[PDB]
């Protein structure tokens, strides 16, 4: 799996692979791990698909119900749903979600919880077993403030290593692009990204 | 796996004397070879007239001197202001460490104090409850070291009056309060230079009808 | 450890050493395997120290229970069974004893039960229990009548502790004598291994095997 | 233990404690860590004190008839690569680690050899279970083109944290300066900070406290003869 | 093999030794010899694993009646005794030991004294009035630290030896079936065919 | 399952004022079992004393080695082996066998004839010398004797004094330690007389 | 039962005369994976109290919403929440203390070695260790990890006993550990170059130093070292 | 505890109980009556775990003279041996199951027929003709096939018995110290005291 | 560790950083992982430091045997000799070696042997414990015949990336240049590397 969130200047935009193997057979080619817990709050799951899509299912339930009663939630508040979950049941869950999302107030955030069950806020975030190939690549070509079109280019150069070397990944790039305009998916193929 | 012991170390001493009680222990807290702290106390005074000390896994330790003040403190509270008495003390004890005998306390116990006759008492536990009243014990890292200095210099075994073959055993006598000290200063120079885990300091307290007096000595801190 | 018990003509001897180890660490000599739990109630004690300790000293406060609630002693038999039933509750949780509840009640007469920490629970005229069990056995058997004199008793349950603290390396420190008849139990002294040995040695001819 | 050396202007210094232990115990209060191998290449040993001592005796003598037999001073790098040979031969069952340091017509030179058989270069370096204390003392104060009395002091200072602040580590602080030019300068118990305190009490006994129960002559000469 | 006993008194040694062989569930023989004679003087009991015992106690036996004929002489029961210690000690370090453990009962007509020596499987020796392998000593020891004298009989030793027996016999778990009893003196090597 | 201290044993060694003493226990056991005590840890190659600890079948073996090695020496080199000299010939046997060793702790104790000077070394299993001024211990009940020896010792004792010292302080360690005890030996040690005193003590 | 996952490396401190000071660097390793860059494991308590934690991350993380809640606790029903009646060092550590030594008890421990550092109301110097076992202890100068077997070295240099403290000035002090951190950065596999430090004085009180770099770093001496052994080129 | 015996003959049910019990090293006893009387015409012997064994037949005994005081009747030695299945067939799937043989030797007083049944600790009920727990079975079962016969007296049962415990004293390596002998028949139990 | 080599228009370069760890302690910060088996063939080492000076050190037996009787040695025939340790012997040793070295005739040269004992003759070559972290970012920046200077920047910026990521990795960073004009020695320390 490789899976990123990267903050923009008009949002934030969560990009993935489509691979979920056992060993080495490939169980599924064109999976969606790019998961909407609300509206405009999305995340990417790694680890466990079992335990993953439990979490998220149960966040899109606290956040349903969240919403109900308090209005929209804060992508600040969905990361911590998502922590407490993971953080309380450390012991029995194999999860690292990347939690995404926009506010008009705050724009785009990305939160990252690793296996611990702890939180991170950062700029960017990169997970998963081909995140570790491109640490240097996606350290050294990240700018804060980026235009819409250079953050796909910069998910779409970053996951396209990712898949190279990792056997884990693969398939074709997802994406979901958060901002005041909406939720725009997109998708791109081996024949596009592997001529990068 | 997780291991929810561990070993700081340390050695402790309880001398009963013929009116006192003295029970010593050094200074040095440690952790496989470092040394955490060069001046941890060790030995507290309980109130009521006994001292305590719990030495081998500091955590424990000091959650069973905890447990063993508020006991005193609770009666106290139940018993009408009652003075506890050491071995009514030494049975409470036995019961705090037998309440967790299939998870226990590591520690080796020792408590001082003056029985109801005004005499001295030392009270020694093993981890799990059992106990018994002794004249003479060290506990902790290098009790090896020490006890059999103390049975043959406070107990007087296998020493023989001279010139009677081997038939008049030397007599036993209470030792005062400045004899008892010299040697615990040097049971615990003597355990220093041979154990790693002894040295920094020497904190010994005693006991007198007057009540609890303290003094403190330094160690070798290689 | 080396506690024993049996029963004569003249009543009951019970005979322990008194030293404590942690492996081979010989922690004390000094150590008191016999608890008082009546007049005309004793417990022996081997295995865990603790263990052994702790749970004799709470069959003596339900052995006052009794006392209180049916205004009648105890007998041999309800205590011995007070124990082996506590103990076999916790079986498989590791508690560590072998013991021996003797005493004399006017319906039972002088009585000796061996109780353990797998439950067993035996009723019987002679017991040896702990790491030098076997030793005083040795002895035991071989010189044991129905009829010896309380005198003759005395000595052979002394004699036959002694036996095991010298071969036995866990055993040792001082023999504690005990009588139990009609009238209750006697205590027949502490009696120091190191002085013992060459007094039994010099005057019944024993411990060739020794330099003396 | 706290073994240390490190280079000055124009030469090496080792350093180390004088604690020999089993496990908790103190065998040793005095023992001497700092191998020969030459007239001027020592050897500070840690880990197992048999094997430092064999291997560093083994190749001592190896050396010496090397340097027979060639009829030169024996080099450093001689000793390094004797060594580590042999301790990479034994896959770190011989569980000696050392740190080698001497003077040779190529200069002066400081080497550290671990159990396996590895080899590191240093301008200072430290092993055992005091390193850690030894290395902050060195990465604090080590300079280049250090005299000598700034040297013995840095040395003994990297040993002395080791004393102080390790279990492992205790006693006495040994040095070997070698210095270009120079006979090599062998000062055990350079430091003496850990003298037992006088004793309270004499614990000498009146004679006949002890009970015997046969005395006898033994007979250690050869032959009592006519 | 279970139960080997020695006891050296005044003019001779006495060897007991359990007659039982058991495999497992079944008791196969009660009448086994747990000894064999190394010179007319020494006779050697054995008891430890099945194999091993018999293989090492006549290996034993062929080398100490090969020094007899290559001088025409008797070794000294310390001769024997030493020999087999070493064969042990040498054993306990190799690919796959000898477990045994062996009394070596001998009369020295040099010297006119018997001697017993017990041996374990590591090779260590020791000269004793009376000893025992295995769990036998644990029942045996302290009736013989009672009972035993230096200048008691021959008689006596059997005496003192049933009482062994019967404490065995008693207080045992298994039953060893009996023992075969030899004495071993001045005139040589007898077994005592009625105990 | 641990070989040294199967058996069981110790010996202690200390230095005088131009004297030596060694002294050991007289325990053989096998765990629990007391089998012999009559078993002597301490052994001879002329003026030179080895105390030997541990596994008793290696105890025997070595004295075995060591008596045959010195009497080798003493045919070739036309002299007792010194202490100083047998001290090495100890380490180098142990050494041998590193990666097999002999389980046991051995103790040399005696006086140089040329120099007159006291001698005691000390060993680990594998042959590490340990040479002390003052004293040396060895044994299941090694730990007891160090507390022993660190508060009993003081320098430059006389014979008689010394005796008092060493055998006090083997006594008190052994009546501390299950596996040691049973009779004791003490060995002093002058540089042409050797006096050898066998100790009463407690038989448990 | 757990294993600890994103971790913080050593916490130092030590008191002088007027205080306190400790420091920790700001990374979250993951393994051998430097992963994370920004993380503060010095959080303060009051104007008084500074908890610095080693450790996993999650638990400290945990430990951080205790403590902001013990605050918004303490606060409730009491008028001289600042004042008379604020958090001690005391008594913030003798909470954690009691729940350290708890979750141990439980089985399921808080993967963290703490020290609390502050002043008290009397002007007295607060230093105290807790870790995850609930085993405390107290001494002139305290760290965590590698901290332990390099800095404590260093630090008890200026301070070795009780009766240096009132010699130890800020500025000694300071310096002290700013190049025990150092240290620890040469030597201190998972550690980083960034790092926070507070300096807890009973008279200018809480300082709180974020974006310190180790500086003065010695490196050139590395150019002349060649090989193994036997190498000249 | 070790050897535990049944022969069902013509007008009776004879059990047959070893005499030992051995705690590791020692036979701490050799006169141990392994058995409850359950009702006046029902028997049950047992064997198994240590503490285990009384407990259970001690418990089992309890309820049987419970249901008897409750309904003033006895129950039959079918009805018995059911419950008492039913008991280790609850127990065998619990936290701490009792590891515990039996064999229910009972007179039916309305069919006036003698009825064995043998249960393991893991509630395995089966009628016999004869019966045994553990080891004894693999020896004494082949003698039983060979000298049984249904229409045997009470007589020849105790000799066939006596034959069965020659071949156990003979072949077994451990020492059970003899049996105690108990009959089950129209007129209750009895103890047959020599054997 | 984080080692690489470099094929370019001149001839090859080697990189390294200069940190060796036992755990978490630094046990040498200044490390020289790059060595010399011949004057223009040397080796970068990864693994057990002990198996990788014993293998280097019996290459460069082999290599001064080989030119006393047949001359120089190609780059080839290094490897080999380097593979043919590796291989027979991968039962008891844990070494990952890039070998580099310079002809005339043939030029730069690169070959990786990994754990296996395999040969792998490669225009450039990366490895180590932080070479994960680089996949990426030295697959999309590497280009063959480069100049001098812009293979000294390649090199400088990826290892100063594994060394960013990598705990194993760290201290200095040594290069050793290989060409027809001889052998050059560089050396670039963390206040220079750190901050690109
Ligand atoms: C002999 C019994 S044996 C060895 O089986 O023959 C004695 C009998 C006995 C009976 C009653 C009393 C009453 N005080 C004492 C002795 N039993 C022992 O010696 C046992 N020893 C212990 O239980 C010792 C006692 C201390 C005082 C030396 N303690 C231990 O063995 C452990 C307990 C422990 C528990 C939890 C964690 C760690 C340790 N400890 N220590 N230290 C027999 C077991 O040896
Ligand atoms: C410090 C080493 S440390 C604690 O690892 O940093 C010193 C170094 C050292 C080097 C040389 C000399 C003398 N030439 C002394 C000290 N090492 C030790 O103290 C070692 N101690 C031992 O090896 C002791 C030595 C005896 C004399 C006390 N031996 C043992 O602890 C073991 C050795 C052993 C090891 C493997 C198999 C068998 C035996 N034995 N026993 N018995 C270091 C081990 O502590
Ligand atoms: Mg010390
Ligand atoms: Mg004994
Ligand atoms: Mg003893
Ligand atoms: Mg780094």
């Amino acid at each position: 799996t490789s899976i990123m969130a990267v903050t923009f200047k008009d949002g934030v935009i969560l990009g993935a692979d489509s691979r979920t193997t056992t060993g080495a057979y490939i169980a599924n080619r064109v999976t969606d791990k790019l998961t909407r817990v609300h509206d405009k709050i999305w995340c990417c799951r790694s680890g466990s698909a079992a335990d993953t899509q439990a979490i998220a299912d149960i966040v899109q339930y606290h956040l349903e119900l969240y919403t109900s009663q308090y209005g929209t939630p804060s992508t600040e508040t969905a990361a911590s749903v998502f922590k407490e979950l993971c953080y309380e049941n450390k012991d029995n869950l194999t999860a690292g979600i990347i939690v995404a999302g926009y506010d008009d107030k705050n724009k785009g955030e990305v939160y990252t919880i690793p296996l611990g069950g702890s939180v991170h806020k950062l700029p960017y975030a990169i997970a998963g077993s081909g995140s570790t190939f491109i640490y240097g690549y996606c350290d050294k070509n990240f700018r804060e403030n980026m235009s819409k079109e250079e953050t796909v280019d910069f998910i779409k150069h970053s996951l396209s290593q990712a898949i190279k070397w990792d056997g884990s990944s693969g398939g074709v790039i997802r994406m979901v692009v958060l901002t005041a305009a909406g939720v725009e998916r997109l998708i791109f193929y081996p024949d596009e990204y592997e001529q990068l | 796996q997780f291991n929810p012991y561990g070993d700081n170390g340390g050695t402790i001493l309880g001398i009963a004397g013929e009116d006192f009680a003295v029970l010593a222990g050094d200074t040095r807290n440690i952790t496989d070879y470092s040394i955490n702290s060069r001046y941890e106390p060790k030995v507290f005074d309980c109130g009521d007239n006994i001292v305590m000390s719990a030495n081998g896994f500091a955590a424990d330790g000091d959650a069973l001197v905890k447990r063993f003040k508020n006991s005193v403190k609770w009666y106290h509270f139940d018993h009408n202001d009652k003075k506890l008495s050491i071995n009514s003390a030494a049975r409470n004890i036995q019961h705090l460490l037998y309440g967790k005998r299939f998870f226990p306390y590591y520690v080796h116990t020792i408590i001082a104090g003056l029985d109801e006759d005004g005499k001295g008492a030392v009270y020694s536990f093993d981890p799990v409850g059992s106990y018994e009243r002794e004249q003479c014990r060290a506990g902790g890292a290098a009790a090896s070291l020490i006890m059999p200095f103390l049975d043959n210099q406070v107990n007087f075994k296998n020493q023989y009056e001279p010139g009677t073959n081997g038939k008049v055993k030397k007599p036993l006598k209470y030792l005062s309060v400045e004899e008892v000290i010299k040697l615990v200063r040097d049971s615990f120079t003597s355990a220093t230079e041979r154990h790693i885990q002894v040295g920094d300091g020497l904190e010994i307290l005693i006991v007198t009808k007057d009540g609890v007096r303290k003094e403190f000595y330094e160690l070798k801190r290689d | 450890t080396t506690t024993l018990a049996f029963r004569f003509q003249g009543g009951i001897i019970v005979a322990v050493d008194s030293r404590a180890t942690a492996g081979n660490w010989v922690a004390s000599q000094t150590v008191k395997k016999v608890i008082e739990i009546n007049p005309f109630l004793l417990g022996t004690m081997a295995g865990g120290a603790a263990d052994c300790q702790f749970w004799e000293t709470w069959l003596g406060s339900q052995c006052r229970l009794h006392e209180l609630r049916e205004k009648e002693r105890i007998s041999v038999a309800a205590a011995s069974k007070i124990l082996s039933n506590l103990v076999y509750q916790y079986k498989g949780a590791g508690l560590s004893m072998g013991t021996m509840i003797c005493g004399y009640t006017r319906k039972e007469g002088p009585t000796i039960y061996y109780v353990d920490s797998d439950g067993t629970r035996l009723k019987g005229d002679i017991f040896c229990v702990g790491s030098g069990q076997t030793f005083a056995y040795g002895v035991l058997d071989s010189n044991y009548k129905w009829d010896l004199s309380v005198e003759d008793a005395l000595y052979l349950g002394k004699r036959s502790i002694l036996a095991a603290a010298h071969r036995d390396a866990y055993s040792g420190g001082s023999v504690n004598l005990y009588h139990v008849t009609e009238d209750g139990w006697i205590y027949h002294g502490n009696h120091d291994v190191g002085e013992l040995f060459w007094k039994v040695k010099e005057e019944e001819g024993s411990f060739n095997n020794v330099i003396g | 233990t706290t073994i240390a050396g490190l280079v000055f202007q124009d030469g090496v210094i080792l350093g180390a404690d004088t604690r020999a232990t089993n496990d908790s115990v103190v065998a040793d209060k005095s023992c001497e860590k700092i191998h020969f191998i030459a007239p001027k290449i020592y050897c500070c040993g840690a880990g197992v004190a048999a094997d430092a001592e064999a291997v560093t005796q083994l190749i001592g003598s190896n050396i010496e008839l090397h340097s027979l037999y060639t009829s030169r001073e024996p080099r450093v790098v001689s000793a390094l690569q004797m060594l580590k040979q042999h301790l990479f031969k034994y896959q770190g069952h011989i569980g000696a680690y050392l740190i080698v340091a001497g003077v040779d017509p190529t200069g002066s030179h400081l080497f550290s050899i671990h159990a396996h058989g590895s080899t590191d270069v240093g301008y200072y370096l430290s092993l055992g279970s005091g390193s850690l204390a030894a290395m902050a003392v060195l990465e604090s104060h080590w300079k280049q083109d250090l005299t000598k009395e700034e040297a013995i002091k840095l040395a003994s200072d990297a040993i002395q944290a080791g004393i102080w602040n390790d279990l492992g580590s205790g006693s006495n602080v040994d040095v070997c300066v070698m210095e270009i030019g120079k006979d090599a300068e062998y000062l055990r118990n350079y430091l003496t900070p850990n003298v037992r305190e006088e004793k309270q009490k004499s614990y000498k006994f009146p004679r006949g406290t002890t009970a015997v129960l046969k005395e006898s002559i033994v007979n250690i000469c050869d032959i009592q003869e006519e | 093999m279970d139960i080997i006993l020695g006891i050296r008194v005044q003019d001779s040694v006495i060897l007991a030794s359990s007659k039982a062989v058991t495999r497992g569930i079944s008791v196969l023989k009660d009448s086994d010899d747990k000894t064999r004679q190394l010179s007319p003087h020494t006779l050697m009991s054995f008891a430890g694993e099945a194999g091993d015992t018999v293989q090492f106690a006549e290996y034993i036996q062929a080398n100490i009646q090969l020094y007899s004929i290559r001088e025409d002489y008797e070794l000294s029961p310390q001769a024997v005794s030493s020999f087999v210690r070493q064969e042990l000690a040498k054993s306990i370090r190799s690919r796959r030991p000898y477990q045994v453990n062996v009394l070596i009962g001998g009369y020295d007509k040099k010297k006119n004294k018997p001697e017993l020596y017990q041996i374990d499987y590591l090779g260590t020796k020791v000269e004793l009035p009376y000893g025992a392998h295995g769990y036998s000593g644990f029942y045996t020891f302290s009736l013989l630290d009672h009972h035993y004298r230096p200048d008691m009989t021959t008689e006596e030793g059997l005496d003192l030896l049933k009482l062994c027996v019967q404490e065995l016999e008693k207080r045992m778990p298994m039953d060893f079936k009996g023992v075969i009893v030899k004495i071993v003196d001045k005139d040589g090597i007898r077994q005592v065919d009625d105990f | 399952s641990d070989p040294s201290s199967i058996n069981g044993g110790i010996v202690v060694a200390m230095t005088g004022k131009d004297c030596v003493a060694i002294a050991c226990d007289l325990r053989l056991g096998s765990q629990s079992l007391g089998v012999s005590n009559k078993f002597e840890k301490i052994f001879h190659y002329g003026h030179v004393f080895l105390g030997i600890t541990g596994l008793a079948t290696d105890v025997t073996t070595l004295n075995e080695m060591f008596r045959y090695k010195t009497n080798l020496y003493k045919l070739k080199e036309e002299r007792a082996i010194e202490p100083e000299t047998f001290t090495q010939l100890v380490s180098s046997s142990l050494y041998e066998r590193r990666f097999g060793p002999y389980f046991v702790g051995p103790v040399v104790a005696g006086i140089n004839s040329k120099s007159g000077k006291p001698f005691i070394a000390g060993f680990d299993l594998i042959g590490c010398i340990d040479e002390a001024k003052d004293f040396i211990v060895s044994g299941t009940a090694s730990d007891q004797l160090f507390g022993m020896c660190e508060s009993l010792y003081e320098p430059n004792l006389e014979p008689e004094d010394l005796f008092e010292t060493i055998s006090q302080a083997l006594l008190n360690a052994a009546d501390r330690d299950a596996l040691s005890g049973w009779g004791a030996v003490v060995y002093i040690i002058k540089k042409d007389e050797v006096v050898k005193r066998y100790l009463k003590m407690r038989q448990d | 039962t757990q294993q600890p996952i994103v971790t913080g490396t050593s916490v130092i401190s030590m008191k002088y005369d007027n205080g306190v000071i400790i420091a920790a660097d700001n990374l979250g390793s993951y393994g051998s994976l430097l992963r994370f860059n920004g993380v503060e494991r010095l959080i303060p308590v009051g104007d008084n109290t500074v908890v610095g934690i080693s450790g996993d991350i999650s638990d400290m993380q945990h430990i951080e919403r205790l403590l902001k809640d013990l605050v918004t606790e303490n606060a409730y029903d009491n008028p001289l929440a600042d004042a008379e009646e604020a958090l001690e060092p005391s008594y913030i550590f003798e909470y954690l203390a009691t729940v350290m030594y708890q979750r141990r008890s439980k089985m399921n421990p808080l993967w963290n070695a703490i020290i609390v550092a502050g002043v008290q109301s009397n002007g007295d110097q607060f230093l105290r260790y807790v870790n995850l076992l609930g085993v405390t202890y107290s001494s002139p100068t305290l760290a965590t990890g590698f901290g332990a077997h390099m800095a404590n070295p260093l630090l008890r240099k200026v301070v070795d006993r009780e009766s240096d403290i009132p010699k130890t000035t800020v500025q000694v002090a300071e310096e002290a550990i700013v190049n025990a951190m150092r240290v620890l950065y040469y030597r201190d596999a998972r550690s980083s170059r960034n790092f926070s430090l507070a300096i807890i004085d009973k008279n200018t009180g809480l300082t709180f130093k974020k974006n310190l770099q180790v500086e003065n770093m010695k490196w050139d001496f590395a150019k002349d070292i060649k090989g193994y052994g036997t190498q000249k080129i």
